[PDB]
């Protein structure tokens, strides 16, 4: 079913900076004590990423914000999730999401992690939710209202049964789960790297390589994606089925991948510990052209400068000596089929465009050469 | 876009004068996508003009149409006697093809009064219950007829609701019939039976009528 | 050149299905699509659907999705049109049209039309009545379903002012006509579908 | 299916034998690109495909890396680095009925070219010349698809030819599509000619003291040389030290 949530305070989106984030393993080859350079879809350093938040305690009308918008998927998305109560528990990938094409589903309930690729009819605001009770201190998750229909599937894959926490906790966030989604070569590659931290806002800076997680061979057209959050609905804040819902405390960052060149460093144990991103500053350009991480005092030739052509100019002599097409076509009297006349018009600059786009000639069957490209064929002598 | 309404509907014109047929559309047709047809009596429609501007294969230059956005007009100049049929419109600029109503062009002649004739039931008519008294209105130019068969004290329909139409004859005249269907129950005992015709040109010409 | 020959009239029963064909000729069957358009009596035209022989795609109208099934055999060059669950108001003249293979098209080539009457009746219908006046005389028929009837006055001799009116169903359901001519006296009524070509004398 | 709507079949997690197809004596053309018609049952691939379409005899030569024309530029285009084997054979026994089979179409008109490994099932009216067609079919407005008209009484260049295009691909990912190779016993501490899933060579396979990540299978050194791999059968790390050599 679909439940259009209401009573949501509007706020312009915020923007933060991803200080050296998004670096993952380009290939699946073990390398140690090397400075191999790669050119793949990474996240540029010091990039302007979009910040979403859902912080609201009581307010007067509160700061109700349930950020689950439709966002473009150009070449990959660096998805971070600085949460503390497991709010973000799934994603949605596709192009139209109107039950007319194949779409993904990465929902993560409290029992399994369903990665089915059925064709769903997604609502305008897909969401999940828990139900906290007063007589019992458990957390019953029974608000799975993401999709409504179930059309043909592509790759249905359930996960092992587990028991997720789904409890409400207050304090500093201590669960940073990064994700780098990318769909190239028909594979929907997913990366993940869980790292504990102690921070509430202004996501920390640091280097953390993301190991591969799955290589789902779905090969579908992915253009727009949408995050899936879980509201902490309970009996403490009553209301309507779409107004009395209570949100938690979480924040997820959305990025975009671009083709960039990196000089990632492998450690002695075979793990990436640093990167240079040789597209940001001339310092990084020099560090990569020198194949190291510490440059010396001097002048180093890094690249070259070339002014690219802006416009294009085509020059040819004046169009003169027009062929007498008006004599053979616009003639006073024509000859019969028996004594059919002949006319070998040659040595002329003839334009066949006034005859093709004329709307007067009934049939224009061009047996041989194509009906077009006739202005780019220089013949010796034509007949009529 | 999906609605076509003919403005003239009918056109009594003499052979030789220009005609003007209109087709109003609800929305605007983008690339002047309209077509005109000509369906004769008991025949298939004939394609005349595509795009409302140019004839398709061999339609003469007499049939010409204007180009607009919401209201197109057809100009049949120098109307010939053989060009007397029903013309339709068709807008192919939308997904579902929609047609129009149809305008019938008839021959324009001098107005003539009909000749009323009432046929009383025959010998084997009041016994079988198939009284079919016919009121013949022959050779009348205005095909608009409001014949009020006075089968009772008032001008009620009762068992006389035939409304038999006609067609454009050779001499541009028309004929209408008014038959009955009641059995030997109403005609056996009633008030009055006199075929009254409120024809365009007269008031109430009643001739050869038998009361009861 | 391009002649779209259709079938004949089909006297079907109420609550059934029909199948009208369209013999295509002239040009290739695969380079031109085909659409069927019905015409109710005195109620204009109505586009039912269209099929693409080269693509085997048949998109119908919103009021025909479920009851209209139009096929086309690419071997005999014949387009078929079938309508299931026929109602009583389906006595339209179905025309065949050779439309183009594009999204927008015009019905340039037409056919001949098939007056398929769904609502039908019994047989042994007409019975000529004298209708003796008390300046014209006619032979009136009553209660016949089969349309192709002919009332030739005096066996086609006194056909001066007959003006056979179009047979319309007033209030019975079996339409009837009347051939009234001015003042031998024996007319000639011959029912082609039936086998009762009886005559009757009228005494003016 | 048709040429413009060819069906791509993904093959993975299986053992594929190719010697039974080359020696079948039924396939007319068995041209291999990038690989050889033999020595393929001893290699393992990561992700291969299998396309299927029906073209005419004179267009079989156009299905090749570098060839250009009408069926190779508007319907199905192969890349210049295509590493696979083209399989085609005559099928003028069930795909050609009496009168003409019009169930196979090919895209005749198209605005631009077609990138390699791309499918396009659009049927828009090709706008030729300069007048906008706007959906109608007429002058300078042709239909993009055209029927073949397969008749049994034609020449060798007008008969149906079912073409199967296998697109092999070898990467560093765990290979799945292997060949019929008998797995031998892992011999160590001696310079022997090993034969892994596609990384061949000679060296002394010894035990390593490094830590392979769960997703990593192969290994490399500072000079872009493979010095350690992972056993296919077991999960042991075998360091590939070079064979003993020197000067005299
Ligand atoms: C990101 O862009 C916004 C304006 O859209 C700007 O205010 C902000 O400073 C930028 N952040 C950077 C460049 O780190
Ligand atoms: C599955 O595919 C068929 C056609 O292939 C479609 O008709 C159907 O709606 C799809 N979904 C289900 C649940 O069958
Ligand atoms: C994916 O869908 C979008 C939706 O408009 C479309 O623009 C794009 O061309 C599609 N991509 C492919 C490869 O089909
Ligand atoms: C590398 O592994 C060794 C164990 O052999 C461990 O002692 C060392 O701390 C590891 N290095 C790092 C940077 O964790
Ligand atoms: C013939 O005359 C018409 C109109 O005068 C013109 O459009 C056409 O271009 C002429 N033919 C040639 C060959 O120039």
């Amino acid at each position: 079913q679909c439940v259009n949530l209401t009573t949501r305070t509007q706020l312009p989106p915020a923007y933060t900076n991803s200080f050296t984030r998004g670096v993952y393993y380009p290939d699946k080859v073990f390398r140690s004590s090397v400075l191999h350079s790669t050119q793949d879809l990474f996240l540029p350093f010091f990039s302007n990423v979009t910040w979403f938040h859902a912080i609201h305690v009581s307010g007067t009308n509160g700061t109700k914000r349930f950020d689950n918008p439709v966002l473009p998927f150009n070449d990959g998305v660096y998805f971070a999730s600085t949460e503390k109560s497991n709010i973000i528990r799934g994603w949605i990938f596709g192009t139209t999401l109107d039950s007319k094409t194949q779409s993904l589903l990465i929902v993560n309930n409290a029992t399994n992690v369903v990665i089915k690729v059925c064709e769903f009819q997604f609502c305008n605001d897909p969401f999940l939710g828990v139900y906290y009770h007063k007589n019992n201190k458990s957390w019953m998750e029974s608000e799975f209202r993401v999709y409504s229909s179930a059309n043909n599937c592509t790759f249905e894959y359930v996960s092992q049964p587990f028991l997720m926490d789904l409890e409400g906790k207050q304090g500093n966030f201590k669960n940073l789960r990064e994700f780098v989604f990318k769909n190239i070569d028909g594979y929907f590659k997913i990366y993940s790297k869980h790292t504990p931290i102690n921070l509430v806002r202004d996501l920390p800076q640091g280097f953390s390589a993301l190991e591969p997680l799955v290589d789902l061979p779905i090969g579908i057209n992915i253009t727009r994606f949408q995050t899936l959050l879980a509201l902490h609905r309970s009996y403490l804040t009553p209301g309507d089925s779409s107004s009395g819902w209570t949100a938690g405390a979480a924040a997820y960052y959305v990025g975009y991948l671009q083709p960039r060149t990196f000089l990632l460093k492998y450690n002695e144990n075979g793990t990436i510990t640093d990167a240079v991103d040789c597209a940001l500053d001339p310092l990084s350009e020099t560090k990569c052209t020198l194949k190291s991480f510490t440059v010396e005092k001097g002048i180093y030739q890094t690249s070259n400068f070339r002014v690219q052509p802006t416009e294009s100019i085509v020059r040819f002599p004046n169009i003169t000596n027009l062929c007498p097409f008006g004599e053979v076509f616009n003639a006073t009297r024509f000859a019969s089929v028996y004594a059919w006349n002949r006319k070998r018009i040659s040595n002329c600059v003839a334009d066949y465009s006034v005859l093709y786009n004329s709307a007067s000639f009934s049939t224009f069957k061009c047996y041989g050469v194509s009906p077009t490209k006739l202005n780019d064929l220089c013949f010796t002598n034509v007949y009529a | 876009e999906i609605v076509l309404t003919q403005s003239p509907g009918t056109l009594s014109l003499s052979p030789g004068e220009r005609a003007t047929l209109s087709c109003r559309a609800s929305q605007s047709i983008n690339n002047r996508h309209l077509a005109w047809y000509q369906q004769k009596r008991g025949q298939a429609p004939r394609f005349l003009i595509y795009g409302a501007a140019s004839r398709a294969t061999g339609i003469p230059d007499r049939f010409s149409g204007s180009g607009s956005g919401t209201d197109f007009t057809l100009t049949i100049s120098r109307l010939e006697p053989e060009d007397f049929a029903v013309y339709y419109c068709q807008q192919y600029g939308s997904s579902p093809p929609t047609f129009g109503q149809g305008t019938k062009v008839e021959i324009k002649r001098t107005v003539a009064a009909p000749s009323v004739f009432i046929f009383p039931p025959s010998d084997e008519q009041l016994k079988s219950g198939t009284a079919s008294v016919v009121c013949l209105l022959n050779n009348f130019y205005p095909r608009e007829a409001k014949v009020q068969w006075k089968v009772d004290n008032a001008l009620q329909s009762g068992n006389s609701q035939e409304s038999v139409t006609e067609q454009d004859s050779k001499d541009s005249t028309y004929s209408l019939s008014s038959t009955l269907t009641l059995s030997k129950a109403d005609y056996e005992k009633h008030k009055v039976y006199a075929c009254e015709v409120t024809h365009q040109g007269l008031s109430s010409p009643v001739t050869k009528s038998f009361n009861r | 050149q391009v002649q779209l020959v259709q079938s004949g009239a089909e006297v079907k029963r109420p609550g059934s299905s029909v199948k009208v064909s369209c013999k295509a000729s002239g040009d290739t069957f695969i380079n031109y699509a085909f659409s069927w358009v019905r015409q109710a009596p005195g109620q204009g035209l109505e586009w039912m659907g269209r099929i693409i022989p080269i693509l085997d795609i048949a998109h119908y109208a919103q009021k025909f999705q479920g009851r209209l099934t139009i096929t086309a055999d690419k071997s005999t060059d014949t387009a078929y049109m079938e309508l299931t669950s026929l109602k009583s108001d389906d006595t339209a003249v179905y025309f065949c049209a050779r439309v183009f293979r594009g999204s927008q098209y015009w019905f340039d080539p037409w056919g001949q039309g098939t007056l398929v009457t769904v609502s039908s009746a019994s047989t042994k219908g007409p019975s000529v009545f004298p209708l003796a006046p008390s300046a014209a005389l006619g032979c009136l028929v009553k209660d016949y379903f089969p349309e192709p009837v002919t009332v030739s006055w005096n066996s086609g001799a006194l056909t001066s002012g007959v003006h056979t009116f179009p047979a319309v169903l007033q209030s019975s359901g079996l339409y009837s006509l009347s051939s009234v001519v001015t003042v031998t006296y024996i007319c000639n009524v011959n029912h082609k579908p039936s086998n009762t070509k009886v005559d009757k004398r009228v005494e003016p | 299916a048709s040429v413009y709507a060819w069906n791509r079949k993904r093959i993975s997690n299986c053992v594929a034998d190719y010697s039974v197809l080359y020696n079948s004596a039924s396939f007319s053309t068995f041209k291999c690109y990038g690989v050889s018609p033999t020595k393929l049952n001893d290699l393992c691939f990561t992700n291969v495909y299998a396309d299927s379409f029906v073209i005419r005899g004179d267009e079989v030569r156009q299905i090749a890396p570098g060839q250009t024309g009408k069926i190779a530029d508007y319907n199905y285009k192969l890349p210049d680095d295509f590493t696979g084997c083209v399989i085609a054979w005559n099928s003028n026994n069930l795909d050609s009925k009496v009168g003409g089979n019009y169930n196979y179409l090919y895209r005749l008109f198209r605005k631009s070219n077609l990138k390699p490994f791309e499918r396009d099932i659009s049927t828009e009216i090709y706008q030729a010349g300069s007048t906008p067609c706007n959906g109608v079919e007429g002058f300078n407005c042709y239909f993009p698809l055209q029927s073949y008209g397969f008749q049994p009484t034609n020449g060798v260049g007008y008969q149906p030819y079912r073409v199967v295009v296998l697109s092999f691909e070898l990467l560093h990912a765990p290979a799945t599509v292997c060949g019929p190779k008998k797995s031998t016993n892992l011999v160590k501490n001696k310079c022997v000619n090993f034969n892994f899933n596609g990384l061949t060579g000679t060296g002394v396979l010894t035990e390593s003291n490094k830590k392979f990540l769960p997703f990593q299978q192969f290994g490399r050194d500072i000079a872009d040389t493979t010095d350690a791999v992972r056993d296919p059968q077991t999960l042991e790390i075998l360091d590939i030290t070079p064979c003993s050599f020197g000067g005299v």
